[PDB]
RNA sequence: CGGGGAAACCCAGGUGGAGGCCUGUAGCGAUGCUGACGUGCAAAUCGCUCGUAUGAUUUGGGUAUCGGAGCGAAAGACUCA
RNA sequence: GCAAAGAUCUAACGGAGAUAUACUCAACAUGCAACGUUGGAUACUGGAGCGGGGAAGGAUUUCGUGCCAACGGCACUCGUACACGAGUUGUUCGGAAACUGAGCACAACGUUAUAUCGUUUUGUUAGGAAAGUGAAGGUGUGUCGGCGGAGCUGUUCGACUUGAAAAGGGGCAACAGAGAACCUGGGAUUAUAUUCCAAAAAGAAAUUGCAUGUGGGA
RNA sequence: CCCAACUGCAGACCGUACUCAUCACCGCAUCAGGUCCCCAAGCAUAGAAUGCUCUGGUACAUAGAGAAAGGUACACUCAGGGAAGUCGGCAAAAUAGAUGCGUAAGUUCGCAAGAAGCAUUGGCUCUGAGGGCAAAAAAUUGCCAACUCAGAACUGCUUACGGCGGGGAAUCCAACUGUAUAAUUAAAACAUAGGUUUGU
RNA sequence: AGUGGUAAUGCGCACUUGCCAGGUAACAAAUCAAUCCUCCCACGGUGAGCUUUCUUUUCACCAUAAUCCACCUUGGGCCUUUUUACUUCGCGUUGUUCGGAGCGGGGGCUCAAGAUUGAAAAAUGCAGCUCUUACUGUCAUUGUUGUGAGUUCUGCGCAUUAAAGCAAAAACCUGGGGUGU
């Protein structure tokens, strides 16, 4: 019994070193539309569920209250912040706030 | 993954540290060193082979003290901290066959653990 | 298959008329004593090797005793 | 296919076994006028469509 | 066909599998019990 | 030496009835076996909301038939037929409304 | 193929141990659980049957 | 969820994924070349082009309606060339 | 005319199919062209495949050996050709036994000069007496129980001999709906295999129908 | 007599080869037509488009030699002009992906619309942004995976695989999606929602 | 002549087709998660290919069937407790929600999908090889990662546009009564 026929993957991984670099990915490589390269509700859905994560571990941490929870919950299903560290900043604005009115 | 690779440190690639270190690799040429090919000057630039291509960290040559060649008992033995393949020897040794022209005549073989054994095409 | 825990009810499967055989199996950390059933295959698995030897002469002599090895193609 | 009628299949096992040539004996009889089987089917030529 | 066998030839017959072949006879395949040996009756049938 | 399959008993559609399901062998060959159909599992009376009872698992045919009986009920009054909800409005309803007919009855016969 | 919402009414049997449930056009508010009332002495309510 | 407004309500972002919606495979059709072929591969086919492609959608098996009768989103169409 | 679907080359082996010759003549200029197999080479199909399995349809075309008159629109040493001889193995796979569906139409009744006509699932034949099945009892038998003096009375449950209640005859129609207890290994074939394997069943199970004994109730 | 775990014995019938097609079925035939279902790899790419490839399959469809004319093509190109051709722009050419900006009349406010139009796109070496988990202003300390987008410097083009809308101004007809003369007519014909009338 | 737990319900508790009532069989979009498997990585073993020069490299393989035993991850239903849970509220989805007709929190019961341990099961399979022929023996290997990409098994219905609302039956299951009494 012989052995298979060789096919290689070797231009393809050396390729995929470069794609991960950055490289033959720009506005001249692209046929398909932005969003069927990358939904956008694929990206909603990624950030969204990032944010109602980070919530959660601040409200069991007791970083936050229920009330601040809630209020920030139905602002990030707003579209209120952009992403994860949007969020924190806009946290450690409100923690401010409340230091100085106690 | 984490961190975007750069085109510059392909210079110097990170090669892996075994946590217990003294990993030994043999290779056990009994069987034609009795024909006479692994003769006294085949056998000096054969563990010369293995010192100055063996590759550490990405570069060749330097083998420094990770990696440690010798010579005893009429069998080939490599021992080192660093993190290798067993299959890297065995394509080393490879290399150095085709270049002596040797390939059609001896053939590397596993025999356990950590230990190669070269014999002949029966 | 059904397993057997105890060595008591061990050697009252091997007492029941229906045990053609016993298959007495040597597996590196431990030793099988496979009793062949009219339904069910019961094993038996013992650690210790100074056990085994003690359990194995302790079969009753009705029941034959096959040692298990692996049994070549062409044997076969 | 796999299906078929018991009865279908003694009827297509009766036409297997007819479709024999005539023995060479047959032809040596004293009045013979039969020198080859004259009813032999081809599966490619004629159906029998049981 | 068990009973058949049993009768003509005083042997035990622990399976029995049979197909109807393409000419349209029936064909069994019996296998005799371990006691009997199926080359002795065999040769006692004829067949060798 | 990517593998492919076929069906290997004698019904050959893609069916709710004729799930298959992939299957590496001790062999190392991929063959394709068939999944047992699922029930739905006991439930309460359709006209009474239809939920799936607790206490009680869901099996098909066979493994319904073989099964403990104490697998497909529980303990209390009207067990694997009606919910423990509905076993208690039934309960008070029968005790409420018998006694408004005696008051009721008693009320008539008094007068 | 029927505009009109129909109705299941379970019935107990006048002679026999056992219900007959019934099946009739349902009126407009007729709901699950409504206690219907059919005879000579029926209530003059939404959802029984009287005589004329 | 922001921004306005006394109110009525209005203006902005996001989410969502509707439609006998669009581009476009398979599928189902057949516009033009009045192309090929036109004693053909074929008693209707071939090539490119073209319609549509979640719907009044396509399709297997089974079943029901026929000869002055049947069936027909209707062309006297189809009912084994 | 035998021009869609890109394509074949090379050596060796096989074969009658050759390196086939009056003179002259070293070979060319006088035996051409074509076959099958194997190894190399090159290429195509490109997973919606000239892949691997089935239904309908076909019914031996499957397999081995032999063979080349006709046939495979050229060719064949090849063949789905011809001849001979073989091959299809099931408690669990599909069907039936054994479901209902769109439906059919036996009986019944009616009609027709004429049944070769009509009705026959909107729970359902027929002006229509289409149930032969049987709760409970009474009466015997068998397996038990309790009482008092192996038997007696009473009693539980299965076998044998008085009659509650069960309206609406008998059947077909799905190999893709419902239903359905098996699945790996094999050095097991020329050809069949969840179908063959035999005591270490390569083996491991799952399910019916009867029984026996044990344990426990009667 | 009835339950539990076993155990003993017995598990009847028919189908089962092969094919399912550019040769096994229908089409007079090994006919470029037709014929239901399941499994379905890698790369490019939005991809079951298209192109090429490992596995499996195949080299079977009469061949050889070989620049006549004239043909057919799922083959091209052509200076200058650019529809003057022709019944008629038939045919061919042309447009072309993605991204940013931008887009008229008309309108049932839904559209028209990809209207029309401009611009960018390669390769290299970089830089930012977009996360997960673990550890007692943890607003930091570690470890780590998959990719996408954006912005720079340098360096290029012969504008260079496949695939992939030409556009605009108007008239006539039908509202629209659909159907429809199998084998010369796909339309303005039929249907349609909407409207009206009749019988009961 | 059943039995435990406040309860959700637990336990191996006899007969029932006289009769009656329910259930299974039994059907249903899209979105999002996605099973067995497939494909890719990462690491590591075994064999092969390339090797004038490079290539810690390229390719292949690294398999575990039914049937059983024992019993932490997600999703749903429910119980108990605290309910001074909604006055210019809180929990949750990508998504259209939900709550005194009982939200959230603590502690539980249960169902559905899967982990995991083990019997089966290495005695099998796969690859290379020692010895020396017999289709012989000896021996070596015999894997795990992945917030990677697919994948309709499943979560999944009183479940879709709807003047469209999506078969039935056999067979089986449980109960109500009754028998045992
Ligand atoms: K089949
Ligand atoms: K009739
Ligand atoms: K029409
Ligand atoms: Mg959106
Ligand atoms: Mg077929
Ligand atoms: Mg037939
Ligand atoms: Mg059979
Ligand atoms: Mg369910
Ligand atoms: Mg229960
Ligand atoms: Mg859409
Ligand atoms: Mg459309
Ligand atoms: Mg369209
Ligand atoms: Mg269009
Ligand atoms: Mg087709
Ligand atoms: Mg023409
Ligand atoms: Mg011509
Ligand atoms: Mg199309
Ligand atoms: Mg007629
Ligand atoms: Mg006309
Ligand atoms: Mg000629
Ligand atoms: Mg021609
Ligand atoms: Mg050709
Ligand atoms: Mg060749
Ligand atoms: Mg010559
Ligand atoms: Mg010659
Ligand atoms: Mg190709
Ligand atoms: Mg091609
Ligand atoms: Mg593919
Ligand atoms: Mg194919
Ligand atoms: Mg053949
Ligand atoms: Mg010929
Ligand atoms: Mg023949
Ligand atoms: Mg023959
Ligand atoms: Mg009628
Ligand atoms: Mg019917
Ligand atoms: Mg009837
Ligand atoms: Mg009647
Ligand atoms: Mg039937
Ligand atoms: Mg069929
Ligand atoms: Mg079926
Ligand atoms: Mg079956
Ligand atoms: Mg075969
Ligand atoms: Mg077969
Ligand atoms: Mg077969
Ligand atoms: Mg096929
Ligand atoms: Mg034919
Ligand atoms: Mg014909
Ligand atoms: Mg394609
Ligand atoms: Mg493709
Ligand atoms: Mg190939
Ligand atoms: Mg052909
Ligand atoms: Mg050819
Ligand atoms: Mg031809
Ligand atoms: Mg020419
Ligand atoms: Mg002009
Ligand atoms: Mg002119
Ligand atoms: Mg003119
Ligand atoms: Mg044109
Ligand atoms: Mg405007
Ligand atoms: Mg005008
Ligand atoms: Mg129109
Ligand atoms: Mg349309
Ligand atoms: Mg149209
Ligand atoms: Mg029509
Ligand atoms: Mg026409
Ligand atoms: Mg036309
Ligand atoms: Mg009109
Ligand atoms: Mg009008
Ligand atoms: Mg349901
Ligand atoms: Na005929
Ligand atoms: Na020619
Ligand atoms: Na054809």
């Amino acid at each position: 019994r012989k052995p298979v026929k060789v096919h290689s993957r070797a231009r393809w991984r050396k390729m995929k070193e470069a794609k991960d670099m950055g490289r033959h990915n720009g506005v001249g490589r692209r046929e398909g539309s932005r969003e069927a390269r990358m939904p956008s509700k694929e990206l909603w859905m990624r950030r969204l569920r990032i944010l109602r994560r980070l919530l959660r571990k601040y409200r069991a941490d007791k970083k936050i209250d229920r009330h601040v929870y809630r209020d920030l919950y139905m602002r990030a299903k707003g579209n209120v912040f952009r992403n994860k560290r949007n969020l924190v900043e806009h946290i450690h604005k409100i923690k401010n706030e409340k230091k100085k009115e106690r | 993954v984490a961190v975007r690779a750069k085109v510059g440190s392909r210079s110097y690639v990170r090669q892996k540290q075994l946590a217990k270190g003294k990993k030994v690799f043999k290779i056990d040429c009994s069987i034609p060193a009795a024909d006479g090919i692994f003769s006294e000057d085949v056998l000096g630039n054969f563990e010369q082979f293995f010192q100055d291509n063996t590759k550490l960290n990405g570069r060749k040559g330097k083998l420094s003290d990770k990696v440690r060649l010798s010579m005893n008992d009429n069998v080939l033995t490599i021992s080192t901290t660093m993190a290798y393949r067993k299959k890297y020897f065995k394509y080393l040794t490879k290399k150095f066959l085709k270049k002596k022209d040797l390939r059609d005549w001896i053939r590397i073989l596993a025999t356990g653990k950590g230990t190669y054994q070269l014999k002949y095409f029966n | 298959p059904r397993e057997i825990k105890t060595l008591k009810e061990f050697l009252a499967i091997c007492s029941r008329k229906d045990a053609r055989c016993v298959k007495v199996k040597h597996n590196p950390s431990a030793t099988k004593f496979k009793v062949r059933c009219s339904r069910y295959l019961y094993t038996l698995v013992v650690n210790d090797k100074k056990k085994a030897d003690k359990i194995e002469r302790s079969i009753h002599p009705s029941v034959k005793k096959i040692a298990v090895t692996a049994r070549s193609h062409a044997k076969t | 296919g796999r299906f078929k009628p018991l009865a279908v299949k003694k009827k297509y096992a009766k036409k297997m076994n007819q479709n024999k040539p005539v023995p060479y004996w047959i032809r040596l009889r004293t009045g013979n006028r039969i020198k080859w089987n004259e009813k032999r089917r081809h599966w490619r030529r004629t159906k029998l469509n049981y | 066909i068990k009973k058949a066998m049993r009768k003509l030839y005083q042997v035990k017959a622990v399976k029995v599998n049979t197909l109807i072949r393409p000419d349209g006879l029936k064909k069994a395949y019996i296998r005799l019990s371990a006691a009997h040996d199926a080359l002795d009756t065999a040769n006692k049938i004829g067949l060798v | 030496s990517c593998p492919r399959v076929q069906y290997r008993r004698r019904m050959h559609y893609a069916t709710r009835g004729n799930r298959m399901k992939m299957v590496r062998t001790p062999g190392n060959k991929l063959v394709m076996q068939k999944r047992a159909k699922r029930s739905q599992g006991i439930h309460t009376p359709w006209v009474l909301g239809h939920k799936r009872l607790g206490g009680t698992k869901a099996l098909r045919h066979i493994d319904a038939r073989l099964a403990s009986r104490h697998e497909k009920s529980v303990s209390r009054a009207y067990g694997g037929v009606l919910s423990h909800d509905q076993v208690r409005d039934r309960v008070v309803r029968a005790f409420l409304v018998e006694e408004q007919r005696i008051v009721k009855q008693a009320l008539k016969e008094h007068s | 193929g029927r505009g009109a919402a129909l109705a299941r009414v379970e019935f107990r049997h006048p002679y026999k141990f056992r219900r007959v449930k019934e099946l009739m056009v349902a009126p407009e508010g007729m709901f699950t659980g409504q206690s219907v009332f059919c005879g000579q002495k029926a209530p003059l309510a939404i959802g029984n049957v009287l005589p004329l």
